[PDB]
């Protein structure tokens, strides 16, 4: 099963945000909008903004799942590496088997898909406090993207979407992330590379 | 210079990278190997629980070949010669080189071991034989 990957802005106009942290070395996560690829440390926490043009309705559901780059790929699903599972990294809420977790938010929840095992993390829409113009939500990856045998040395698209509490579409966008122990340095083999 | 000491770390090594997710690592007495085995192995088993020591140790630093080789390096040198502190050592390495070929990274240990090996036989090997590593440690472990 291929979700849907289009740019669905909607009425609500579900842009995506990301903090530019730069191209530095010393980073634990940093966005290439010359590519629309986010990159991410091990285990380390990724600040992921929600533009909204129009405020929707507290309680929405926002949706994350996370598929290959490669279109022959995308049928398959991003898992852990083969030391990563029986690792025990569950705090308690977080499930060993899941890639993507949320951070800072205590309500998450996780979506796990039993027809073609398709992980997703789900959490209810926070409104947005005195302050905070965007939703930032904290999303954590637990693999990189060399992980053999999960990503297997491939880069992935998290579709954020946006659903009301029964299942409506009302926002929908797709980034790409590369997960590595050094963001500036592995953004310098694609995207200065690119240029 | 039998390099009981280089052998002994570079087996214990290579123990742990025989444990799961290894690509190259597969295709490419005193009883000191025995001790290791035992206290490094139920080390590990801690370790490999991703939210432990070496999290604390490394916190996935922005070089990790170098970086990484000087921190666990000087993790040794913030005790000294302690024989408590040499099995959280071998531990820290053996968690880690085996982290760092399920997540195909390779320069990380590949980089790490070579500088450890060379500073090995430089100074590591010629100071334990002289003022006592393994060979006192099996005394107060197996032999006490």
């Amino acid at each position: 099963s291929v979700p849907s990957q289009k740019t669905y802005q909607g009425s609500y106009g579900f842009r995506l945000g990301f903090l530019h942290s730069g191209t530095a070395k010393s980073v634990t996560c940093t966005y290439s909008p010359a590519l629309n690829k986010m990159f991410c440390q091990l285990a380390k926490t990724c600040p992921v903004q929600l533009w909204v043009d129009s405020t929707p309705p507290p309680g929405t559901r926002v949706r994350a799942m996370a598929i290959y780059k490669q279109s022959q790929h995308m049928t398959e699903v991003v898992r852990r590496c083969p030391h990563h599972e029986r690792c025990s990294d569950s705090d308690g809420l977080a499930p060993p088997q899941h890639l993507i977790r949320v951070e800072g938010n205590l309500r998450v929840e996780y979506l796990d898909d039993r027809n073609t095992f398709r992980h997703s993390v789900v959490v209810p829409y926070e409104p947005p406090e005195v302050g905070s113009d965007c939703t930032t939500i904290h999303y954590n990856y637990m693999c990189n993207s060399s992980c053999m045998g999960g990503m297997n040395r491939r880069p992935i698209l998290t579709i954020i979407t946006l659903e009301d509490s029964s299942g409506n579409l009302l926002g929908r966008n797709s980034f790409e992330v590369r997960v590595c122990a050094c963001p500036g340095r592995d953004r310098r083999t694609e995207e200065e590379n690119l240029r | 210079m039998s390099q009981s000491n280089r052998e002994l770390v570079v087996d214990f090594l290579s123990y742990k990278l025989s444990q799961k997710g290894y690509s190259w690592s597969q295709f490419s007495m005193a009883a000191v190997k025995q001790a290791l085995r035992e206290a490094g192995d139920e080390f590990e088993l801690r370790y490999r629980r991703a939210f432990s020591d070496l999290t604390s140790q490394l916190h996935i630093t922005p070089g990790t070949a170098y970086q990484s080789f000087e921190q666990v390096v000087n993790e040794l040198f913030r005790d000294g010669v302690n024989w408590g502190r040499i099995v959280a050592f071998f531990s820290f390495g053996g968690a880690l080189c085996v982290e760092s070929v399920d997540k195909e990274m390779q320069v990380l240990v590949s980089r790490i071991a070579a500088w450890m090996a060379t500073y090995l036989n430089d100074h590591l090997e010629p100071w334990i034989q002289e003022n006592g590593g393994w060979d006192t440690f099996v005394e107060l472990y197996g032999n006490n």
